[PDB]
DNA sequence: GGCTTAATTAATTGCGG
DNA sequence: CCGCAATTAATTAAGCC
């Protein structure tokens, strides 16, 4: 029952597209994305964190 | 004010050695209690806080650093 | 109940003060 | 020394199938 973001299919779209460019975007890109898809920076920071973990293994 | 730092790929790979500790709820709840009235700890008083929660110095120092990160990320997360 | 995955935790490296 | 950015390996748990 702890909070848990479900991403729109649009924002999931933009996250995967960005991850495709760099696997380590800088803070400003992250921010710019956040505005562009209505999530806060921290949600994106974690997404990228988790997503990278997936990739590595 | 943004004071950005250095990218991770350029760093030399970590040496995690090692053990994955997890602080007891009393350890935790004391830390949180102190945090509420004091966001920064001078070294001597960090030493005392640790010595009295049977944690190391590094551990309290790191806990404090990680707490502040959470704190700000919460503060300015409106 | 399994499984993927968002969230959380204790750690690290290295600048800039 | 110290904070802090920027990251990880591990985990905890939400909620689809």
């Amino acid at each position: 029952r702890r909070y848990r973001t479900t991403f729109t299919s649009f924002q999931l779209e933009e996250l995967e597209k960005a991850f495709s460019r760099t696997h380590y975007p800088d803070v400003f890109t992250r921010e710019e994305l956040a505005m562009k898809i209505g999530l806060t920076e921290a949600r994106i920071q974690v997404w990228f964190q988790n997503r990278r973990a997936k990739w590595r293994k | 004010a943004r004071r950005i730092g250095h990218p991770y790929q350029n760093r030399t790979p970590p040496k995690r050695k090692k053990p994955r500790t997890s602080f007891t709820r009393i350890q935790v709840a004391e830390l949180e209690k102190r945090f509420h009235k004091q966001k920064y700890l001078a070294s001597a008083e960090r030493a005392a806080l640790a010595r009295g929660l049977k944690m190391t110095d590094a551990q309290v120092k790191t806990w404090f650093q990680n707490r502040r990160t959470k704190w700000r990320r919460q503060t300015a997360e409106e």
